[PDB]
């Protein structure tokens, strides 16, 4: 209670610079996809924003089973990497890539 | 850090503020030429990227000094004849570290 | 002599810019002195600050 | 053919889009066993459409290009030319019921103003009351009437005004 | 200031006062009532506009009112 | 995401009308106009409604019908409750029945 | 501390409302610090030297763009397959795709297809060339400058009139019927005869040979003669080429009806003939009235004995002159609601008779024209009640208005308000109650159960117009009549062969979903009125709270107490108005948009079908029409709708940025700029900067404002984008 | 035709930036 002056105030702040650097994303390109610019976008065919660390969580879980976790047979879900379950000819799971979009919308 | 800010020019009351806006404006001016020339709209050209990135940040280094002398007009260091000489450092010293930062390339 | 209503009579209210305004509530006191709004109406339609009472004059108050 | 319209047993829209409508239940009834209960509910919605394009061509109502009927709201031209139960029979039908429920309404509430506390039968209805008044309500008009000619329908200028 | 006027129906019960966060009003001998007394605002500096003496008045059609005027440093309520 | 999500994909609760699905195509309208409809009660206030109440109960004490208990205006914490609530419902329930007829049809 | 300099107690405001009210009641001349009436009639006066100088310098800038950035002296050659251009585009934000995609209409840059018709009203009245519109540019530029001198002389001391001088309502409405209306549509008769009607022959008449050239071959003779027909002898024949002297004819002031058959639109020579009879009885109406020569009639006799006895109005019209002219809002009031009916008149009868050349070709100009005037007139009505209610307010006198008209008004208003409130919940309660019901027979598979109510009345109004798509064959329709026997040489058969065209907008045929929707924009219109005349009325005061007129036009509230009084005041009334007022503008011109596009396409079935129910309208015009306009841009690359696909998002931003200061109120924000405050003045180094005026949120008043103008902003722009997209998009 | 490249910069970037200065400093303003 005697820093909620503090904490309101850098949430503010946070919650302001997420909101540009998250929104405005969208806004330039909108923009720039407008102005008959495809190439200054942001996209993977353009200014590329990976999501490297959800990536790098992705390798090592679907490479747990090789030394982290010796005793699985096969990774936690389908998720983090592999092939497909597919059944009755509807695929029930198949890896998901996480790319500039992806980064987009988690921000 | 009561140690710390008593470095920065805009803290050492012993000095002009004519100096103070100079080592703010070139302690700025390859800071704020950066985002123009390494990530603007005319990146991948090997000719013009150092160029229009230097060009557009002394634009806007100049809008800037402009701005300073709206405040210094609005306001009244704390003086108006003070702010009027922080400004016109500032323009000096903000253009030189765009070109400074144009000669580092 | 004792000016107003009496103890419990039915009144109409004539002030205009009274909540009560054309309707009708019992009086329960009339005070007999130099006050200026001497007749305490009581009525079964409370206002929008949820009061009962108010008090009125003697050229704001008829009966029936 | 009132207004550029058509009778409904006449226009072949209409008859075009009951056989759309017999069309699709019938591709949807081929699916399944033909005693089994989604074939007798299907077999039952055809037998209800049917009857009900019997019964909208059989009572006269006027289709246009589109084949759906349309209803003539103006008496006397549903009334010169057999179309007054479109609306003119039920625009009696309902406001038969709507004043009945505005006059038992009414009346409930006039035969609860006098009385110790009122507001305490307004959230907790007297029930005897209510069904009292629900089933001697029947003859609203003549009552409402009859007491328009008294002027205790309306109240005078004893009502709660502002400032005029 | 805003303007905190009051008027003759007071019935003097002081809950205006006991309802005002800013001291603006207060409560003067007078005759016009059985409680021998009626409000003031003395004060009207101070006041912000925030009407909770006229929640709190009995009289129908309010005895206080406050009607909000110009707005100095103390009417915004501001603590900068 | 306004064509291709919005747009694209709605494509099967405008059309989903003469089928199993028609009902999503019905709370889908309903459920605009409910969030609309709490529009009424976020945008307005209560001095304004009141005072309505206060021409319409003239016109009920003129035909003897003014009710025992008084009508009142809705709160104002109660009518930003009856907004607030009236959005959530026509928002969620109009992504409910447009996620339902998309993913049961295309799905 | 200085930039009100009319009001001294917004100049003592430390706080950052100070600008924001130095802006918003800078024109509330009535509030300032100091005022007279003579003062105040004085500003007005200079105001409208203002407004007058900044149309006419918007107008010569239209022209100026045209004639140098425009292609109209080739749209004149093929005003069919050739795209009117606004002004070009210097936009250096472009790529190489977007200049690619906006250059088209034969230009060289990037240009602007424009929408507002000034094409096709500048081409029929004698505009061929470029350098007949930079003498209009010229012109115009020139007479703005004119009433910007004369805005700045008349407030000058010896120039500046006296109190007495502004009310002479007399010689106003005096000269104002008869030199402004009448003498101004006997000239503009004047330019048709002289200069339109031989252009539109093919033969050009400008400043060098009006003098030279005769509008009739025997010209002035039949005028002072008396055979006045002989001026309507050889009209334009039905093979006319519109611009040239194929078949040309030669009559000036003709009487027709009906359309050209080329532009489908009105023939000038009858447009002639009805500005001179119109300048006629303007002149006859202007000629009534007594100023200060002995004849005529008087507004102050006239008013106060026009009283009917036995409690038919009461006292009648007594007293109404000693308001309407002390009162000004009064008077714009009373000027808001004729302009804005008469602006819903221009738009209704500006698509049904086109008056310009080319025009309901041209599709996308013509949904623009309408919509435009519709929301210009939707506004103005709206602030017709709104200057309505100010008057109730501030000029209102009740002991000056014993017993009138203005006072028996607010003796029944809440039998006005009441049975409003009837006839807009009847029509709520029924027009949703049909259209749900008919959305619920549709969904269950089951079209013939719908409620299709045939539009019977209008139908008899079609058919008595001579429409025989009905068989009511009641007056014009029916070829026995007495009212189609006495028009056959005079006015009638190209009015019926206009009507009976099916590919015009003259009386479109009509079903249950025209019943619907008539009854939606009654449901409107009855509930616009409902807030407005509500906020008029209880203007002065309510049992809420009787005395709103000490409080003035514009307040928040009263506060929480008896109850809560949010938006209570007359202002706050006019506010949740505008919101019901765009939506009945939107219901209107959501209804001519589909109705025309589906005129347009030729499947007018494809209408009658649909809107009848709800769904239809959102899946068969909303999602259907907004392919084109959403695919302005894409990831495969863009053309030039991606300006209208821009702008139908930044619309959709915008109207979602309303509800930001429409839903969250003031006073989370001043606790939110508390704690900015707080940040400010407690980080290293930003205390050196310090503001000036203190930060504070916006008040609630403002924060209506705020969001009402981007409410505004956002459905104009949303509406405006998807508009002129899905019309020019497919045409 | 270099109008376009000329007028547009001063109409949005240097009449604005002469309003955006002149018309501030006029608002604090000591009064006299
Ligand atoms: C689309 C509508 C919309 C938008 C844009 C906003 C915008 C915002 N709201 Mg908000 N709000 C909305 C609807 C909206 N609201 C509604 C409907 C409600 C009703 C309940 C609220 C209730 C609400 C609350 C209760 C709170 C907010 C907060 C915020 C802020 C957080 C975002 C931020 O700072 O990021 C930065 C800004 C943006 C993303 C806005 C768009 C800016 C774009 C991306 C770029 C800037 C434009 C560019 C410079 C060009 C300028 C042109 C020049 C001519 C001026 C921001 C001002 C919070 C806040 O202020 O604290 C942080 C907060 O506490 N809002
Ligand atoms: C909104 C009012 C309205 C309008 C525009 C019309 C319009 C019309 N009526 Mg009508 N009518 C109305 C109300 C109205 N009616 C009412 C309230 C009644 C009494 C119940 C009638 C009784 C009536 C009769 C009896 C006849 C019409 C006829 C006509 C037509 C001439 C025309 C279509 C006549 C007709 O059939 O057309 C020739 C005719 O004979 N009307
Ligand atoms: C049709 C355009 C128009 C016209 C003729 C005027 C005319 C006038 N304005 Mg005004 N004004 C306008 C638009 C216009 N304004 C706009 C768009 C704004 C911004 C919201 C203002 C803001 C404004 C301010 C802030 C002030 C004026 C003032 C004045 C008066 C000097 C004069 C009567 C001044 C005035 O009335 O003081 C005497 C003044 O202080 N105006
Ligand atoms: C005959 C003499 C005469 C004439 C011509 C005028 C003319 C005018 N006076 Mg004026 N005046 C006069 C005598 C005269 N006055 C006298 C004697 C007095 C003292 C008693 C005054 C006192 C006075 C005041 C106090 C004011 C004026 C104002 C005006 C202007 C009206 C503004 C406007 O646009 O309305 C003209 C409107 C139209 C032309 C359009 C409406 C016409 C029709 C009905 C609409 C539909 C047709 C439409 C034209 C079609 C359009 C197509 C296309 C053009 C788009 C106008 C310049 C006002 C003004 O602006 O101040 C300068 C004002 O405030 N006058
Ligand atoms: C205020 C409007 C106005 C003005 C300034 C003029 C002015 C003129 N007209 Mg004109 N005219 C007008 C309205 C006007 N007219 C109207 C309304 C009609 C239709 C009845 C005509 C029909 C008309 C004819 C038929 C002729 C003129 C002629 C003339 C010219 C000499 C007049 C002697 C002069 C340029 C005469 C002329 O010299 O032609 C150039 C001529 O022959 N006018
Ligand atoms: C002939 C037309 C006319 C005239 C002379 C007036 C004159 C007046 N009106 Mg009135 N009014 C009119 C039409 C008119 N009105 C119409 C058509 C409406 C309906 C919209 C209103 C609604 C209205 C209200 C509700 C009030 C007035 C008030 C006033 C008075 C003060 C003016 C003021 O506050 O200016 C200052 C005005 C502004 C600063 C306008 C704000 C900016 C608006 C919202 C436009 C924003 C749009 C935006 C710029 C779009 C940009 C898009 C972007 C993306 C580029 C003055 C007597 C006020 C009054 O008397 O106070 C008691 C008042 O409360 N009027
Ligand atoms: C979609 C949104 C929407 C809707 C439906 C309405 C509806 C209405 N407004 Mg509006 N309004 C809106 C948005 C909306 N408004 C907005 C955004 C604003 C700005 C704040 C306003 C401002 C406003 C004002 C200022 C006024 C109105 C008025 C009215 C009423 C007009 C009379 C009428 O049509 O009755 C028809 C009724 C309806 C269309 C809705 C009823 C829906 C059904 C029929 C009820 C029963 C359904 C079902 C059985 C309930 C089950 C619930 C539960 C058990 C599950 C009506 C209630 C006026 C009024 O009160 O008139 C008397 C009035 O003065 N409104
Ligand atoms: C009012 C209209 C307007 C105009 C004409 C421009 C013009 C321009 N903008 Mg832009 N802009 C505007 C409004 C405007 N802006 C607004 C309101 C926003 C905020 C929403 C932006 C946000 C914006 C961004 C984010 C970017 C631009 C960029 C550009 C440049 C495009 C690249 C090019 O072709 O130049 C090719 C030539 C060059 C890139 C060399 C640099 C040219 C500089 C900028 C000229 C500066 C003039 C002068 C030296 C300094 C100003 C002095 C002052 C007194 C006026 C161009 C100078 C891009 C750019 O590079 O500018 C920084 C860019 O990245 N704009
Ligand atoms: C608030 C207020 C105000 C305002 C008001 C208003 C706004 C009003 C409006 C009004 C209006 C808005 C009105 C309107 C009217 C209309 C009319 C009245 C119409 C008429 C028409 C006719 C009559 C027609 C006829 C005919 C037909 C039927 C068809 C054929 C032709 C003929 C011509 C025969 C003021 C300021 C005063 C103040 C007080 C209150
Ligand atoms: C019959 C009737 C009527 C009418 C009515 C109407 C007109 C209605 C409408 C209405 C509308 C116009 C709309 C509506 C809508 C609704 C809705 C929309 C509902 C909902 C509900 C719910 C319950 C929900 C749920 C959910 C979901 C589904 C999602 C999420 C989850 C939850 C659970 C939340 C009348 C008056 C004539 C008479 C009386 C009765
Ligand atoms: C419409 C509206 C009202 C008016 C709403 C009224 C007060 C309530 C609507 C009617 C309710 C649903 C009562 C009607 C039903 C009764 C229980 C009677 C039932 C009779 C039979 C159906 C049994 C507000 O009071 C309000 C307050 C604050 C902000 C916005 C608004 C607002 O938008």
């Amino acid at each position: 209670i005697r820093h909620r002056d503090a904490i309101i105030s850098h949430l503010n702040w946070v919650c302001i610079f997420l909101g540009f650097h998250s929104f405005g994303l969208y806004i330039h390109n909108d923009t720039m996809s407008a102005l008959g610019r495809p190439q200054d976008m942001f996209s993977d065919t353009a200014i590329q924003l990976q999501p490297v660390f959800a990536q790098w969580i992705q390798n090592t879980h679907f490479l747990a089973p090789q030394l982290t976790a010796p005793n699985a047979l096969a990774a936690t879900s389908l998720t983090w990497g592999g092939d497909l379950v597919a059944v009755g000819g509807k695929v029930a799971m198949m890896p998901i890539s996480l790319g500039t979009s992806d980064f987009m919308v988690h921000h | 850090v009561a140690t710390y800010l008593s470095n920065l020019p805009a803290y050492r009351t012993g000095v002009a503020p004519v100096l103070r806006g100079v080592e703010i404006g070139l302690a700025h001016g390859f800071l704020l030429a950066g985002p123009f020339i390494k990530l603007g709209p005319l990146r991948n050209v090997p000719e013009t990227a150092e160029i229009a990135g230097s060009l557009s940040a002394a634009g806007l280094v100049l809008i800037l000094a402009l701005c300073l002398s709206i405040y210094g007009s609005a306001q009244f260091l704390f003086s108006a004849d003070g702010w009027s000489e922080f400004a016109a450092g500032f323009l000096v010293g903000g253009e030189a570290g765009v070109a400074w930062a144009y000669v580092c390339t | 002599k004792e000016v107003g209503p009496k103890r419990g009579s039915l009144v109409k209210i004539l002030r205009p810019e009274s909540y009560w305004f054309n309707q009708v509530g019992k009086v329960v006191s009339v005070d007999q002195s130099g006050v200026r709004y001497p007749v305490v109406v009581r009525f079964e339609n409370q206002n929008y600050a949820g009061v009962t009472t108010n008090n009125y004059a003697l050229d704001e108050v008829v009966a029936a | 053919d009132i207004a550029g319209l058509t009778p409904c047993s006449e226009s072949k829209a209409y008859a075009k889009l009951e056989k759309k409508e017999l069309k699709t239940l019938e591709k949807r009834l081929k699916q399944y066993e033909a005693d089994s209960a989604p074939a007798v509910a299907l077999k039952a919605t055809m037998e209800r459409t049917k009857a009900r394009f019997a019964n909208y061509a059989k009572a006269g109502l006027l289709c246009g290009n589109d084949g759906l009927p349309h209803l003539i709201a103006d008496p006397g031209l549903a009334l010169k030319y057999g179309h007054a139960g479109e609306v003119f029979i039920p625009t009696f039908g309902f406001l038969y019921v709507a004043g009945y429920i505005g006059y038992v309404g009414r009346q409930y509430l006039i035969a609860v103003k006098g009385e110790a506390k009122p507001t305490d039968k307004e959230i907790i209805i007297d029930v005897p009351l209510a069904t009292k008044l629900a089933w001697q309500g029947a003859g609203w008009p003549l009552a409402a009437v009859q007491e328009l000619q008294r002027g205790t329908l309306l109240e005078k200028e004893e009502n709660i005004t502002v400032s005029p | 200031a805003h303007i905190v006027k009051i008027y003759d129906t007071c019935i003097g019960c002081t809950q205006c006062v006991r309802a005002c966060p800013l001291d603006v009003l207060e409560m003067v001998p007078w005759d016009g009532c059985k409680a021998s007394q009626m409000a003031s605002a003395p004060r009207t500096e101070d006041c912000v506009g925030c009407k909770r003496c006229e929640t709190a008045c009995p009289t129908d059609f309010l005895s206080v009112r406050v009607y909000l005027g110009s707005e100095s440093t103390r009417s915004m309520g501001l603590s900068y | 995401w306004l064509r291709d999500f919005l747009w694209a994909q709605s494509s099967q609760v405008i059309q989903s009308y003469g089928s199993a699905l028609s009902a999503y195509g019905l709370i889908f309208l309903g459920a605009h106009f409910v969030w609309a409809f709490s529009l009424m009660f976020l945008f307005s206030g209560r001095g304004y409604w009141q005072e309505l109440i206060e021409s319409i109960v003239w016109a009920h004490n003129k035909l003897k019908v003014a009710p025992a208990i008084q009508p009142r205006a809705l709160s104002i914490t109660q009518g930003r409750a009856v907004g607030v609530a009236h959005y959530l419902l026509g928002g969620i329930a109009t992504t409910w029945s447009f996620f339902l007829a998309r993913i049961i049809s295309v799905g | 501390k200085l930039f009100p300099k009319f009001s001294q107690g917004l100049a003592q405001d430390p706080t950052t409302r100070r600008i924001w009210y130095g802006l918003a009641m800078a024109h509330d001349f009535e509030s300032h610090d100091g005022m007279t009436e003579e003062n105040l009639y004085q500003k007005i006066f200079a105001s409208h030297f203002g407004q007058l100088s900044i149309i006419f310098l918007w107008t010569s800038g239209n022209l100026f763009h045209v004639a140098w950035q425009g292609n109209f002296e080739q749209w004149v050659t093929d005003p069919v397959h050739i795209r009117p251009i606004a002004h070009a585009i210097w936009d250096p934000h472009f790529g190489q795709p977007a200049v690619e995609a906006f250059t088209r209409g034969g230009a060289s840059g990037p240009v602007n297809i424009s929408t507002s018709g000034v094409y096709q009203w500048w081409y029929t009245i004698g505009m061929r060339t470029n350098q007949d519109l930079y003498v209009g540019s010229v012109f115009l530029a020139l007479v703005s400058a004119i009433f910007l001198f004369a805005g700045w002389l008349h407030l000058q001391p010896n120039f500046q009139p006296s109190l007495s001088w502004f009310k002479d309502a007399e010689s106003r409405l005096n000269h104002h019927l008869s030199g402004l209306f009448g003498v101004s549509s006997l000239a503009w008769t004047g330019h048709l005869v002289h200069v339109a009607i031989p252009e539109s022959r093919g033969q050009h008449v400008g400043w060098d040979n009006f003098l030279s050239v005769l509008p009739h071959p025997q010209g002035l003779t039949p005028f002072f003669t008396g055979n006045w027909a002989a001026y309507a002898q050889s009209p334009d024949t039905a093979s006319h080429v519109f611009g040239t002297a194929q078949g040309s004819g030669q009559a000036i002031l003709t009487f027709l009806g009906g359309f050209h058959p080329q532009t489908q639109s009105l023939w000038l020579t009858d447009m002639a003939h009805h500005h001179l009879a119109i300048a006629v009885i303007f002149i006859v109406a202007g000629h009534m009235y007594r100023t200060n020569f002995g004849i005529g009639h008087r507004m102050q006799a006239i008013l106060e004995a026009h009283t009917p006895p036995s409690g038919s109005l009461g006292a009648g019209h007594k007293g109404l002159f000693d308001t309407v002219n002390n009162s000004l809002h009064f008077q714009l009031g009373l000027a808001l609601a004729s302009v804005g009916t008469i602006t819903s008149l221009v738009a209704q009868h500006m698509y049904s008779l086109p008056p310009y050349a080319f025009q309901a070709i041209d599709f996308t100009t013509q949904a623009a024209l309408y919509t435009h005037h519709q929301y210009i007139a939707g506004f103005i009505m709206c602030g017709a009640f709104a200057h309505g209610a100010i008057f109730f307010i501030r000029d209102y006198d009740p002991e000056q208005n014993k017993g009138n008209v203005l006072a028996r008004m607010l003796d029944h208003k809440e039998a006005l308000i009441s049975h409003l409130s009837w006839v807009s919940l009847f029509l709520g309660f029924h027009t949703l109650g049909l259209y749900v019901h008919n959305d619920v027979m549709q969904a269950f598979g089951t079209p013939e159960k719908q409620i299709l109510i045939e539009p019977v009345f209008a139908q008899w109004i079609q058919a008595a117009h001579g429409k025989a798509l009905y068989g009511f064959d009641f007056l014009l329709s029916s070829k026995t009549s007495a009212a189609f026997a006495n028009g056959q040489s005079l006015w009638l058969p190209g009015w019926l062969d206009a009507i009976n065209n099916n590919q015009n907008s003259l009386f479109l045929t009509i079903g249950p979903g025209d019943f619907l929707v008539h009854h939606a924009i009654a449901l409107g219109l009855h509930t616009t009125t409902l807030i407005l005349v509500k906020g008029a009325l209880d203007a002065r005061g309510s049992k809420l709270m009787p005395d709103k007129k000490d409080f003035g036009y514009s307040f928040p509230c009263d506060g929480p107490g008896r109850g809560g009084t949010c938006d209570i005041s007359a202002y706050d009334a006019f506010y949740l108005a505008v919101f019901w007022m765009l939506n009945t503008i939107g219901w209107v011109t959501f209804y001519w948009h589909w109705k025309h596009l589906t005129l347009w396409q030729g499947n007018v079935a494809q209408f009658d079908e649909s809107s009848t129910y709800l769904m239809g309208w959102l899946r068969d015009y909303l999602w259907l029409n907004s392919s084109q306009l959403i695919n302005g841009y894409n990831p495969f690359g863009m053309n030039s709708l991606s300006v209208w696909a821009w702008t139908f998002l930044f619309g959709h931003l915008i109207y979602a940025t309303g509800f930001m200061f429409l839903i969250s109120w003031r006073g989370y924000w001043q606790e939110l700029i508390e704690t900015l405050v707080w940040a400010h003045e407690k980080t290293p180094l930003a205390n050196l900067v310090y503001w000036k005026d203190k930060p504070v949120a916006l008040s609630i008043v403002q924060a209506r404002l705020v969001g009402l103008a981007h409410f505004s902003v956002g459905y104009i722009f949303t509406y405006a984008a998807f508009l002129i997209a899905s019309t020019s998009g497919r045409f | 035709s270099w109008a376009p490249s000329v007028f547009v910069p001063l109409t949005g970037l240097v009449l604005p930036a002469i309003a955006m200065a002149t018309l501030f400093v006029y608002i604090e303003k000591e009064a006299p």
